[PDB]
RNA sequence: CAUCCAAAAUCGAGUAACAAUUGGAGGACAAGUCUGGUGCCAGCACCCGCGGUAAUUCCAGCUCCAAAAGCGUAUAUUAAUGC
RNA sequence: GAAGAUGAUUAGAGACCAUUGUAGUCCACACUGCAAACGAUGACACCCAUGAAUUGGGGA
């Protein structure tokens, strides 16, 4: 339980300081190993250079093929996978094009039917990829 | 409805003008065994009937399975009468019809006090109360005027029924099983009169039951 | 052992009241326990009480009229103040109408209602409905 | 008796009955809280008519404290004789 | 740098915006009183919650407290103005019986119509913004101007008006 | 910004082309018993789940819904949490 | 009686079973402190009702 004494204070304090290390919602904030691990440095986005297009399978209950992109990160020289999140826009990504990369949804667990991938490609060459998809802009090769 | 024959003492009296209100029945504790006792005394244009839930239940059987439908009714007057049915029938309309019967049996009155400001007629519960069914337990806290009904939509209904317009609430445990939440909330609003307060006591006098007084006319009733 | 005299007394009263019993025994006695009882007997929640003398420590005996619903103890004797009467009165009591918190002051032992009136806060003692 | 307004006007649907034994409020919900009515008697064995009343709570038939309390209530009113 | 001017929000969106209960009681207002969008319904809500907070806090206090005395008279005074409450009110429980419509009702848009100077609320919103209304002698082209109990009886028309 | 289209003398809307968008409509969560196309493919899906030719969820059209000159998306943080 | 050996059982079998057999099982003096070391119920203190027995002391 707990201590109700007048001078009990210090025991209470030290108890909390111990038991917050059993919380993962404390660690995720205060500890900088988490920051380091994250490929953006904990920044909102980052840019990368497209390496290779990689076809990626899917898990057992929903059989599909998914289009993914092996990208390298300018900032930290790490490699990462990301998903193309529109229909038939694999075309609009080509090798050695700069590209932006974002997280998607829950960022501690991988998204369903794509293992290991929490990362979706928002922008190709700073153009909105959505804009290309539902036609407004056209991709520069300029 | 179809023509009705009382098999209850109360029922006879209610069909006559002898018992003219719920209060008489409540005040000298007696069970309501016929829903027709409610409809006669409390006229329609005060009563409301909502269905809080309808859900399938399944019972296991070898090969194919039989099915059923649970449902809840809720009932009452905004003048401080509430009552919650729940029943089971093998079809939709069955369980619906059944619920509304049970509901009108289970009717109980409601005490509403004040928060420590007295104007008009009661807008607030008289005290904190709790009710519990399953691991959920609700804590009704009295609120100042103009607070509104601060609860989730599920109890918001149940509170609107009972004439409570100002409350603050919280729940505990598993609240995402609907059925348990309803019964819980209702047992809360009972517990009001179940708690002794200084304002009530004075050694208030008792008198004869309506049944007893009217015994002669119930004898004649039997004939 | 017992580290609060009040706690030993008012868990006999509460239990007894929930069983509807019309008298209760209280194992110790203090100057403090007296004053607490006195309050509630004025406001009408207790018939009478006797203090009996063994010439070591007394044994209080009380007559319950069944008009109580709880008698608690606020054990650490936390500090309440002129603004903070409000706080306590809401949080530990079911009402503001008939909730009675009892406090200690230099002046004596009294209800929150009388405490406000004389404009002195103090350390809390116990409570009853 | 009961809740009032600042205008002194009763707001209650009803004022519940007293159980004389424990001085607790008999609920509508309790249906084991029975009202026992004994008819008084005078000299020459003539009934005065039903006059006195007891009310017992439904928490006194869950362990049968009922009998006990009825005696203390009765004996005090001179209804039941003790030597 | 060196800006010492305040910013504050006057409106906020209630939690859980997909409640079909709330939606009913929104459209009912915004259509009837001719309001532009839901933003307006919320704007009044905020200011009402604010008022009701201090009134609750005052009500808690024992009699003859400075907070109670001073600031009690003020809250009451400004609901006498604008005609939200009448001069038979004093309790600071009356103040807590105020709700969203009684505010909206005293906006210029509705007051114009109700006094007989337009044929609809929609039509009275135009009459305002085409600079052809006044509120005593002062041309007001804002529909959300709250009109004093005194000065809803001197509305007239603008002196720039071809309708006046 | 405001005040004005003469004080003798100074402009101008009718598809009011001076034309509102961004996300949604199986559940959670306000809104489709739709029509065409695709057929475990293409893709959607925070989560539960949709697609194997009978798709209320995909790709199009119409219809309706929420907010509105603002609306989606990402990450962090706070409330939600008596986790 | 773990290990080992031999005979069965079995498709396969130091298997489970049978005949054997070392460490160990015992004692003294040292270590080890690892158990479902369980009542899966921490320690001290107060209040709390129904019936029939048992184990120690004391009382008539």
């Amino acid at each position: 339980t707990k201590a109700n004494g007048q001078h009990a204070a210090r025991k209470l304090v030290r108890l909390r300081r111990k038991n917050r290390w059993a919380d993962k919602g404390w660690k995720k904030s205060h500890t900088f190993v988490a920051q380091k691990a994250n490929p953006f440095g904990g920044s909102s986005h980052a840019k990368g250079i497209v390496l290779e297009k990689i076809g990626v399978g899917a898990k057992q209950p929903n059989s599909a093929i998914r289009k993914c992109v092996r990208v390298q990160l300018i900032k930290n020289d790490k490699k990462i996978i990301a998903f193309v999140p529109n229909d038939g826009c694999l075309h609009f990504i080509e090798e050695n094009d700069e590209v932006l990369v974002s997280g998607f949804g829950r960022s501690g667990h991988a998204v369903g039917d794509i293992p290991g991938v929490r990362f979706k490609i928002v922008k190709v060459s700073n153009v909105g990829l959505y804009a290309l998809y539902r036609q407004k802009k056209e991709k520069p090769r300029n | 409805k179809e023509e009705w024959v009382p098999c209850t003492k109360l029922g006879r009296l209610v069909k006559e003008q002898k018992i003219t209100s719920l209060e008489e029945i409540f005040l000298f504790s007696m069970p309501i065994k016929e829903h027709q006792i409610v409809d006669q005394l409390i006229k329609e244009s005060d009563m409301r009937d909502e269905l809080m839930l309808i859900v399938p239940v399944q019972k296991a059987t070898s090969a194919g399975q039989r099915t059923r439908f649970k449902a809840f009714n809720i009932v009452g007057d905004g003048n401080g009468h509430i009552g919650v049915g729940a029943r089971v029938g093998k079809e939709v309309s069955l369980a619906i019809r059944a619920s509304m019967i049970a509901a009108k049996l289970n009717v109980v009155p409601i005490r509403r006090g004040y928060w420590g400001n007295k104007i008009g007629e009661p807008h607030t519960i008289p005290m904190k109360v709790t009710g519990k069914c399953g691991s959920v337990s609700v804590r009704l806290i009295p609120a100042p005027r103009g607070a509104g009904i601060v609860a989730a939509p599920v109890p918001k209904k149940i509170l609107e029924f009972a004439g409570v317009e100002d409350v603050y609430t919280s729940s505990c445990g598993n609240t995402r099983t609907r059925g348990n939440f309803i019964m819980a909330t209702f047992y809360a609003l009972r517990k009001t009169y179940g708690f002794l307060t200084p304002d009530l006591w004075a050694e208030t006098e008792v008198s004869r039951d309506p049944t007893d007084e009217h015994s002669d006319f119930l004898t004649m009733g039997s004939k | 052992t017992m580290m609060s005299v009040l706690a030993n007394a008012l868990r006999c009263i509460a239990s007894a009241e929930r069983r509807g019993k019309r008298q209760v025994l209280i194992r110790p006695s203090s100057k403090v326990v007296v004053k607490f009882l006195q309050v509630m007997q004025k406001h009408g929640y207790i018939g009478e009480f006797e203090i009996i003398d063994d010439h070591r420590a007394g044994k209080i005996v009380v007559n319950l009229n069944g008009r109580l619903n709880k008698c608690g103890a606020i054990c650490p004797r936390f500090d309440c103040t002129t603004p903070d009467f409000e706080k306590w009165v809401k949080n530990i009591l079911p009402s503001r109408q008939f909730g009675f918190v009892v406090l200690t002051t230099s002046l004596g032992i009294m209800d929150h209602e009388e405490a406000r009136a004389r404009n002195t806060g103090g350390k809390v003692l116990g409570f009853f409905y | 008796i009961g809740t009032y307004n600042e205008e002194g006007v009763n707001v209650d649907l009803y004022i519940p009955r007293k159980c004389h034994a424990t001085n607790n409020l008999i609920t509508s919900y309790d249906h084991s809280a029975v009202q026992i009515a004994i008819a008084n008697v005078d000299a020459n064995g003539v009934l005065n008519g039903t006059t006195t009343t007891f009310c017992i709570a439904g928490y006194l038939r869950r362990q049968a404290e009922s009998d006990h309390a009825i005696n203390h209530l009765a004996i005090s009113k001179g209804i039941i004789r003790i030597k | 740098m060196r800006n010492y001017n305040n910013f504050n929000r006057v409106w906020k969106a209630p939690r859980r915006p997909f409640e079909k209960e709330r939606l009913d009681r929104e459209m009912k207002l915004c259509g009837q009183y001719g309001l532009r969008c839901k933003r307006e319904i919320w704007r009044v809500n905020m200011t009402l919650s604010k008022m009701r907070r201090t009134a609750r806090l005052l009500l808690t206090l024992p009699e003859n407290h400075p907070r109670r005395q001073l600031e009690g008279s003020a809250i009451m005074r400004r609901c006498h103005d604008y005609g939200f409450l009448e001069e038979e009110k004093d309790k600071l429980d009356y103040v807590l019986s105020l709700t969203v419509p009684d505010i909206l009702e005293r906006r210029l848009q509705t007051v114009v119509f109700k006094h007989g100077l337009a044929k609809s609320v929609h039509h009275a919103r135009v009459l305002i913004l085409q600079r052809h209304i006044a509120v005593a002698k002062q041309i007001v082209t804002i529909p959300s101007f709250i009109v004093r109990v005194s000065s809803e009886h001197h509305i007239a028309f603008a002196d720039a008006s071809p309708f006046g």
